[PDB]
């Protein structure tokens, strides 16, 4: 069947499910933006900026 | 039948040196870089850049000659003929290290020039790109040995120079300063290129040990016609030879050379990936672990830390004249030193 | 299995070849020679002379420290040997 | 069948040719040991030790007892001479037999006499030929022992006195002490036959080789292999090119490490000294030297806390110290009149350094072999000056190389051998792959 | 820079005198101090006793003076300790020992004086180099 | 029907499942003891003076090691070359604080690795086979011989062979650079060429083979399954191969011979490590890469330096700080 470095190559006559893809990483890189700045906010220190 | 279309009927010629529209690129730079290497490696000095000879015409032989590199108050500049530095005054650009970026900037667009040529030429004849795509791993050795790497520190001064010995010295200051031999990525870089001789050496002697009796003669080469269909040596038997002598061995012909590709392009990449680091003084130079105990403990000792020692004496004993702008003075007294030597 | 061109082999067995190339080749290697025994490759290329690499007692490499003056540091060091 | 490249396999069958081969190339070795001798002489000053100027043959001739005195002081050039005509002149002899049995003389030898033709797969008469060679080196090796008996003995770095030429009157025969060095294990303090140190076990021993050469050169004329080993081996010329390849590897081991460790049968006085030999001599230099300033050496503790000049070897021999510690199994001439039972004599080494042996040390310190390809002396770092490269290296090193590409060619002619024995050196006939008529593996 | 006259003057005695080298002269001399003395004494060191070394103002301090032509001829013929207590042509090559030291045999007068006089110029061109040993490297 | 005869058949036959043969009889076991010998030591050995000063070395993960720093550790300078088997010892915790496991391994290791060559040549001879994969594996195993005998041999010490470690390794290769200087060596030179060379031909040889590889499959499947285990044709197109890659430099630099290729695949890499071998193997009797330290003198009689002085400073740098309490003369000679 598809080797596992193409199981991706479904999506490029599927323009629905591309979208789908896209929809989800960005999803993903937004989720990590925001678990990164509260991670960063319970660990920073505001009291000496000097 | 515009220019366009006759000037690519001229450059596509089946010629004893092919062209291509690759050729405009790739051979003026090509032949640039090689002239630059050879005219400075034979007249050219690094004596205001280095305080170092470096060419034929002042006694220096092949293995030490050198186009070295500018000097380190040129920061990253790229030294043009024209510039700010040299002033358009052919003489004064090669005593302030102008070839060394000439030589630089025509091999890293010629290099551009013989991967297009690899695509240029596999697209006329039918065959699949993946010698282009081989080619790859030196473009990013290249670039980021002799690119990255210097625009990462001070100035091209301490990228490495073109020569022998030159590049000699290159290798024994990763030592000292970036501890490289520690570095993963560069012995990744050490298993893809002696795995890729090893499989090298290993299926030329298979093959050349398998053959199929083909004609009669004690030469064997003569028993083999280029556009014949029949394989000339047998897998089968190869495969059973390697699988009794070392456990395992290939059954798909497509799987070993894809393999072989694949094993030297990959540690390539991944020595380029711990320069990279490099050129930010981003090493793998300690182990935490051992530094705390050796601190704490003086009968401590691994060859972590002799290592380091001979690190230690590297630095301290080549760079003054090895950095002669920084003007180091180092007293006798303060360089290391074990008993007696 | 040819593209058009003529030989090697063929080329270089040739007496017109020969003919042609037993001037062109000692002209150029005599004119190679010249570039160096007159000095011309000295100054073409600023490489120092075996005199001239140091002043008489000076112990100091001339090192160029400067950018934009960096021209003008080389000259300042050639003047300090003439 | 073969290819220009392999074109002297097209001699394996052809008798005379080959014939003329071997001798033509016979010739080339004499010649070489010829104008090599005379380049060495021409460039000979005899002011200066052999080994400061790339002699190699010149201390071959010297060891034999020709051209000096002693201490190794050259005093007569004229032996040298000869030894390198007579080898000159007699090769021109061999490359005229070489040419002629090549070009012109009969191609096979078969035809003309059944004496000197010879079918490879001949046991009797390959057997009788190695008889005939047997018996040839056997004189050879009494040829030495008739030399150090009978016509002027050999050069002995041992003699009292700086060394000197002696002859030698009792040869050893004991065969536990000849055999002995056989049964020796190759390793430290042992050596196998490499620690041979004395002239007597050398002639001795090349008696017996000698008796034993000329014996089996009998037995080989007046026997034929038995069944055992005609099972055994490969009878074809390319098998039996294959076992004198790896004979010749064997020996070119074994030569290296006989000029690197033996200062017997290589005089120092000559050859230089040998690694360990230098070593040993610079802690006896500066023994010396800080002896004289007023230094106890034996009680000097060094930084490690091992003695700085003075320490004990494993088993507990007094030695040197430093890292010289390794070197300890040396023994030589200079230094063995400081040696009492328990190892380095603390009494003699406060009492009975000579002059001589402060400037032998000295003179082996500063002489060690060690040097670059392009003859500069000295470690890796040292500066231009010293134009000198221990000819203990160079023959070292030479006969390193040699040896391992005779292993090589041995592995390569005793495989073809063997392929070609069983027919199949061309390759695998495609109508009788024996892998597919085999039972798969799982 | 060049080998000239100043470079190549170097004293003769302790009295004060001077001598003038040729460029002859230096060359003829650095080529015997490698055939008979660079072995241990390769860049002004001493290999067989490193606390003495052939700096001129080591050689100055030596009993018997020997920063001049003369002392050096001397030290050549009769080699004394620094402090000049005692004579050591046993153990240092000179041509009292020349039975002993062949090399030393076929040294003419004017051999002696090309010595000598390239150990003088040298730490001249060399500085610190000459004498300085591996640091100078 | 023989007892001795039926041996002789299960220890040459061709059907076990990895093939014994004579040498194998050798291999084996010496491969086994070297291997248990080197695990167990690598994971628990004590501290070993490799030396020979008294300043033992922690080589195993239990003394404070990783996979990186972790050897074992070679056998102590006082022993130099004499043999030192476990019997010699006193006792087993002597023979641990001298590095005695460092010769057991080695010794059996080289063993079996010059019985894994001849059980090479020896199977092929079985198979019916051409007989000499096994002169390209003495390449390796040369090289194996170089840096754990015949270099402890010429420098009169094992302590001086290279470590069983990775860091080990380094150290080994950095003091033979200080030394030897292998790297201005010609043989080292070479080595670099056949091994540098071999990577490229092997990368040259797989994208030649896979840019011409015979359409036998669709998109959706790994090219692969076009390549059929015993299949008569071949699966790639080798003129389409020299059309290409003819055109790309020219001509007559590309194969159109296969045999001729494969062999110079071989030959390239197997030559250029005889040399390196060979190169470790002169340097162990001191015949050292070229020395232009001082080469270059103006008219003066300054030293102007080159690319070499500068190799020089370097070499100086590891020369006097290596084992630096083990040196009490100036001249470290071996
Ligand atoms: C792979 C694809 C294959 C194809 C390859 C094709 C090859 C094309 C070759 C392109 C040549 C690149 C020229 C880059 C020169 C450079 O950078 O020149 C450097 C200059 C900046 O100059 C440097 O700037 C430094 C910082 O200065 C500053 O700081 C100083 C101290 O405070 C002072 O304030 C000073 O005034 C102020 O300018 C120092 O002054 C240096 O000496 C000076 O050289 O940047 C500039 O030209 C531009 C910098 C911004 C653009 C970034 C370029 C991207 C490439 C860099 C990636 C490397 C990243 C490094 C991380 C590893
Ligand atoms: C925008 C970026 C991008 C996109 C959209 C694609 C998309 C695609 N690539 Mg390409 N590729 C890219 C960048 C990209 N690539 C880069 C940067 C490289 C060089 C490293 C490659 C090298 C490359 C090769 C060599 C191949 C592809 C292939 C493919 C196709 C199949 C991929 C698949 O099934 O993966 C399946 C992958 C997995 C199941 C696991 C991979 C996990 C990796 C090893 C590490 C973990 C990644 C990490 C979790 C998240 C990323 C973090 C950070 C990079 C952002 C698909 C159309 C294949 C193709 O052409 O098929 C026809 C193919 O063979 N790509
Ligand atoms: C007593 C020694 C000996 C003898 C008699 C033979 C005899 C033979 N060999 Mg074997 N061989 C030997 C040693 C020997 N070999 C060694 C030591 C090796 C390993 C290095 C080999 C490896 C070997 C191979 C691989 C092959 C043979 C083959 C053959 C046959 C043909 C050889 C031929 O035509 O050469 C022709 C000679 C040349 C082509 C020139 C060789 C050039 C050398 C390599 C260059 C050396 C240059 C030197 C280092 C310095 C140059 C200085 C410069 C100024 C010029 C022949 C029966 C062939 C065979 O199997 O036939 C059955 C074959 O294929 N030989
Ligand atoms: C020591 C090295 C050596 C020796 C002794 C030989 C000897 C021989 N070879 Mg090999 N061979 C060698 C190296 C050597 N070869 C190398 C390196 C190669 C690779 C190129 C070959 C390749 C090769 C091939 C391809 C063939 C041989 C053949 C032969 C034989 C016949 C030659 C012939 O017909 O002459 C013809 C040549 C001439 C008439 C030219 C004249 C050469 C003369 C002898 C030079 C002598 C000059 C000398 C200064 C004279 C001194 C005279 C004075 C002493 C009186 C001959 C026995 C042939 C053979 O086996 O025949 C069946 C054959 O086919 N050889
Ligand atoms: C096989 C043993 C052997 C050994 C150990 C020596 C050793 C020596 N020779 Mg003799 N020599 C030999 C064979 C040998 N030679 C042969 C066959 C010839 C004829 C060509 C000569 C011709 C010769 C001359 C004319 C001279 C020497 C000189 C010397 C000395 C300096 C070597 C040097 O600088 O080389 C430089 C190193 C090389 C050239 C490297 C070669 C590396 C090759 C290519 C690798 C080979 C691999 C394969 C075989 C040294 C003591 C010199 C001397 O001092 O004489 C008193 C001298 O002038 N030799
Ligand atoms: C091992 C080398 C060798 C071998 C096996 C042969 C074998 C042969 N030769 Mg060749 N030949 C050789 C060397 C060799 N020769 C040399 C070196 C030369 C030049 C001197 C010649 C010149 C030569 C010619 C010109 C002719 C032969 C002929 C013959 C055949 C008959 C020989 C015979 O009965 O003569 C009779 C034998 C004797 C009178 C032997 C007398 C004792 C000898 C000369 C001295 C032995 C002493 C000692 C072992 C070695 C010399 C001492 C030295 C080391 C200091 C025979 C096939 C003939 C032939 O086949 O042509 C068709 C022929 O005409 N040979
Ligand atoms: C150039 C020398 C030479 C050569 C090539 C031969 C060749 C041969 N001999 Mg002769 N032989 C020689 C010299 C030589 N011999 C001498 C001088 C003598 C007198 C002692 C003999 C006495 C002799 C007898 C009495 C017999 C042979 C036999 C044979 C055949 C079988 C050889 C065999 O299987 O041994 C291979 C070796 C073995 C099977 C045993 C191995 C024993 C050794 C010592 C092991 C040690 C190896 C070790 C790693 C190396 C270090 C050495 C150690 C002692 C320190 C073969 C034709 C046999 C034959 O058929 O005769 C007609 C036979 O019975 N030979
Ligand atoms: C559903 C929903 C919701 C919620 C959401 C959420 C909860 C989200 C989350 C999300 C998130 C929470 C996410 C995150 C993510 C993350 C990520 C995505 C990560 C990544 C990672 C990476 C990829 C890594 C990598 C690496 C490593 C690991 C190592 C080093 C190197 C690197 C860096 C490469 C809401 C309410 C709004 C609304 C409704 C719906
Ligand atoms: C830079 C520049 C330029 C360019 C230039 C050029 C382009 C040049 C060229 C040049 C060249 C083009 C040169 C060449 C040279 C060469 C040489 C110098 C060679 C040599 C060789 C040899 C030495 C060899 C030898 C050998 C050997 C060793 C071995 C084998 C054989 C043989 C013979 C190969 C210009 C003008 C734009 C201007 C700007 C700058
Ligand atoms: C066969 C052949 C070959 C080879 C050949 C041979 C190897 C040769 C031989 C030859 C020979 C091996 C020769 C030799 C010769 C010699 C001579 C001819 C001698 C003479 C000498 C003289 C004349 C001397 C004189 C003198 C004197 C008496 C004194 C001192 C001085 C003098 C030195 C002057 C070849 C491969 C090429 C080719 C193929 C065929
Ligand atoms: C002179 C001299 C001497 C003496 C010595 C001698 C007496 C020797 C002996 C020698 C000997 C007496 C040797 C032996 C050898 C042997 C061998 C080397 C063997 C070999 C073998 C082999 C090789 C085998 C093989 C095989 C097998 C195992 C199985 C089956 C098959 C075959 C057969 C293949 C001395 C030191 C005292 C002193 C100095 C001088
Ligand atoms: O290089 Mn430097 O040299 Ca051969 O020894 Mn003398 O020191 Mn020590 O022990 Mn291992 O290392
Ligand atoms: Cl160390
Ligand atoms: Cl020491
Ligand atoms: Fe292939």
């Amino acid at each position: 069947g598809l080797p596992w470095y193409r199981v991706h190559t479904v999506l490029i006559n599927d323009p629905g499910r591309l979208i789908a893809a896209h929809l989800m990483h960005t999803a993903l890189v937004a989720g990590w933006a925001g678990s990164m700045a509260l991670y960063e906010l319970a660990t920073f220190d505001p009291s000496d900026p000097v | 039948r515009g220019w366009f279309d006759i000037l690519d009927d001229w450059l596509k010629r089946d010629r004893f040196v092919f062209v291509g529209w690759s050729g405009i690129l790739l051979f003026p730079c090509a032949y640039l870089a090689l002239g630059g290497w050879l005219t400075g490696t034979t007249f050219v000095t690094s004596w205001y850049t280095h305080g170092l000879a470096s060419s034929y015409l002042e006694g220096c032989n092949f293995l030490t000659v050198a186009v070295s590199t500018p000097a380190n108050s040129m920061g990253h500049s790229l030294l043009l003929l024209w510039g700010p530095e040299a002033q358009g005054d052919f003489t004064r650009w090669c005593q302030l290290g102008g070839l060394w970026t000439f030589i630089a900037l025509h091999g890293a667009f010629g290099l551009i020039g013989f991967m297009l040529r690899q695509f240029e030429i596999a697209r006329l004849v039918g065959v699949r790109p993946y010698n282009a795509i081989a080619f790859s791993a030196p473009i990013a050795v290249f670039v980021s040995v002799f690119l990255i790497y210097p625009l990462g520190q001070s100035s091209w001064f301490f990228a490495p120079s073109f020569g022998v010995a030159a590049i000699f010295r290159f290798l024994l200051f990763f030592q000292g300063f970036h501890n490289w031999t520690l570095n993963p990525f560069h012995m990744m870089g050490v298993a893809g290129v002696l795995g890729g001789a090893l499989l090298c050496a290993i299926h030329g002697a298979t093959v050349e040990n398998t053959l199929f009796q083909d004609g009669e003669g004690a030469s064997t080469f003569r028993a083999f016609n280029p556009t014949q269909a029949e394989e000339t040596y047998s897998m089968v038997t190869a495969n059973r030879f390697w699988s009794q002598i070392f456990g395992i061995a290939f059954s798909n012909k497509r799987w070993l050379h894809f393999f072989m590709l694949f094993v030297p392009v990959t540690g390539l990449w991944m020595s380029a990936i711990g320069v990279v680091g490099l050129a930010l003084n981003l090493r793998s130079y300690d182990f935490i672990s051992q530094e705390i105990r050796a601190a704490e403990d003086p009968e401590f000792e691994t060859f972590y830390t002799k290592n380091l020692l001979l690190n230690e004496g590297i630095r301290a004993w080549m760079a003054p004249q090895d950095q002669p702008h920084e003007n180091f003075v180092f007293p006798e007294e303060v360089l290391p030193r074990g008993n007696a030597l | 299995g040819t593209t058009g061109e003529r030989p090697f082999s063929d080329i270089i067995t040739s007496v017109r070849y020969w003919v042609i190339h037993s001037i062109t080749i000692p002209a150029l290697f005599i004119a190679g020679w010249l570039f160096v025994s007159t000095g011309l490759a000295y100054d073409v290329f600023g490489t120092p002379r075996p005199d001239s690499y140091y002043a008489q007692e000076q112990r100091s490499i001339p090192l160029v420290t400067d950018r934009f003056e960096a021209k003008q540091q080389v000259e300042t060091f050639l003047e300090q040997l003439k | 069948g073969f290819a220009w490249w392999a074109g002297n396999a097209r001699l394996i069958n052809l008798s005379g040719k080959l014939l003329g081969a071997h001798v033509a190339h016979a010739g080339l070795i004499v010649f070489w040991a010829g104008a090599m001798t005379l380049f060495e002489l021409a460039h000979f000053i005899p002011e200066k030790p052999m080994y400061e100027q790339g002699l190699i043959l010149i201390p071959h001739i010297a060891t034999l007892g020709w051209g000096v005195g002693p201490g190794g002081e050259v005093v007569d050039t004229f032996p040298f001479f000869v030894v390198g005509v007579v080898h000159l002149i007699s090769s021109a002899v061999l490359g005229f037999g070489g040419v002629y049995h090549a070009i012109r003389g009969p191609e096979t030898l078969e035809e003309y006499s059944s004496f000197f033709g010879y079918d490879w797969k001949d046991k009797n008469k390959m057997t009788t030929i190695l008889g005939f060679h047997l018996i040839v080196l056997g004189i050879g090796a009494l040829l030495l022992v008739a030399k150090a008996m009978f016509f002027g003995g050999l050069y002995d770095t041992w003699a009292p006195g700086g060394g000197d030429v002696r002859v030698i009157t009792n040869p050893t025969l004991d065969p536990r002490v000849i055999f002995g060095y056989l049964l020796k294990s190759p390793f430290g303090g042992e050596g196998w036959i490499v620690s041979v140190n004395n002239l007597e076990d050398v002639v001795g021993g090349h008696i017996w080789i000698g008796l034993i050469c000329i014996a089996g050169g009998i037995w080989h004329i007046l026997t034929t292999p038995f069944g055992w080993a005609r099972r055994a081996f490969i009878w074809s010329g390319e098998a039996y090119l294959s076992y004198s390849l790896g004979a010749l590897s064997m020996m070119g081991f074994i030569a290296t490490c006989f000029v690197w460790f033996n200062n017997t049968v290589y005089p120092s006085e000559f050859y230089g000294p040998t690694g360990p030999e230098a070593s040993q001599a610079q802690a006896m230099t500066f023994l010396i030297r800080d002896q004289k300033l007023g230094a106890n050496v034996g009680s000097a503790q060094g930084p490690t806390g091992l003695g700085k000049y003075l320490m004990r070897s494993p088993t507990g021999e007094i030695i040197f110290g430093g890292e010289t510690m390794r070197f300890w199994d040396f023994r030589g001439p200079w230094l063995e009149p400081l040696r009492g039972p328990n190892g380095l004599d603390l009494n003699k080494i406060k009492n009975d350094i000579q002059p001589w042996q402060e400037r032998r040390a000295a003179e082996y310190m500063t002489h060690a072999p060690l040097g670059s390809l392009n003859s500069v002396g000295g470690v890796a770092t040292e500066i231009n000056s010293v134009n000198f490269v221990s000819p203990r290296s160079w023959l070292a090193t030479s006969h390193f190389v040699l040896a391992f590409f005779f292993l090589v060619g041995h592995l390569w002619h005793a495989g073809r051998a063997r392929a070609a024995a069983a027919g199949f050196e061309k390759g695998i006939d495609r109508e009788s792959e024996p892998v597919l008529s085999m039972p798969s593996l799982d | 820079a060049e080998l000239t006259p100043e470079v190549l003057t170097v004293p003769l005695n302790s009295e004060g005198k001077t001598i003038t080298l040729t460029e002859k002269q230096y060359l003829e001399g650095k080529r015997l101090f490698q055939y008979a003395c660079a072995s241990c004494h390769v860049g002004g060191i001493t290999k067989t006793n490193p606390s003495l070394d052939l700096r001129t103002e080591t050689l100055a301090l030596a009993t018997p003076p020997r920063d001049n032509i003369e002392g050096l001829v001397d030290y050549m013929k009769n080699p004394t300790t620094y402090d000049g207590e005692q004579e050591i042509a046993e153990v240092h090559p000179s041509l009292r020992s020349a039975d002993i030291f062949p090399k030393m045999r076929n040294l003419t007068e004017k051999d002696l004086v090309a010595i000598a006089g390239h150990i003088l110029v040298e730490p001249k061109i060399l500085g610190d180099k000459w004498g300085g040993g591996k640091v100078y490297y | 029907a023989n007892l001795w005869e039926r041996f002789c058949n299960w220890v040459t036959s061709t059907d076990n499942r990895l093939y014994v043969g004579w040498f194998g009889v050798i291999m084996i076991p010496t491969l086994l003891a070297a291997t248990i010998c080197f695990v167990i030591a690598f994971i628990a050995a004590p501290p070993v003076d490799i030396d020979g000063i008294r300043e033992p070395v922690s080589g195993s993960l239990l003394y404070g090691n990783n996979i990186i720093t972790g050897a074992v550790v070679p056998s102590s300078n006082a022993i130099g070359l004499h043999f030192y088997p476990i019997w010699e010892a006193a006792s087993l915790d002597e023979w641990l604080y001298n590095g005695g496991p460092y010769q057991l391994i080695i010794f059996h290791f080289l063993l079996g690795a010059s019985c894994y060559m001849g059980r090479q040549w020896e199977l092929s001879y079985r198979l019916g086979m051409r007989p000499w994969i096994c002169v390209a594996y003495s390449a390796p195993l040369a090289s194996a011989f170089a840096v754990f005998l015949i270099y402890p041999i010429g420098q009169g010490s094992f302590s001086d062979g290279m470590p069983l470690g990775i860091s080990g390794t380094f150290n080994f290769m950095i003091v033979f650079q200080a030394e030897h200087n292998i790297l201005m060596h010609p043989f080292h030179q070479l080595g670099v060429a056949g091994v540098f060379g071999g990577a490229l031909f092997c990368a040259m040889h797989g994208s030649l083979v896979t840019s011409s590889l015979i359409r036998e499959t669709t998109e959706t499947e790994s090219a692969n399954y076009g390549y059929k285990f015993g299949q008569e044709e071949e699966t790639y197109n080798i003129v389409a191969a020299h059309g290409y890659f003819g055109r790309l430099i020219f001509q007559y630099a590309s194969f159109n011979n296969s045999r001729s290729l494969h062999f110079f695949l071989a030959a390239w890499p197997v030559v250029g490590v005889w040399f390196t071998a060979l190169g470790i193997s002169t340097m162990a009797f001191n015949l050292n890469g070229f020395n232009f330290n001082h080469s270059v003198i103006d008219a003066k009689g300054n030293v102007i330096n080159t690319w070499a002085d500068i190799i020089n400073r370097a070499n100086l740098g590891m020369e006097v700080m290596h084992e630096r309490n083990a040196h009490n003369f100036p001249l470290d000679l071996a």
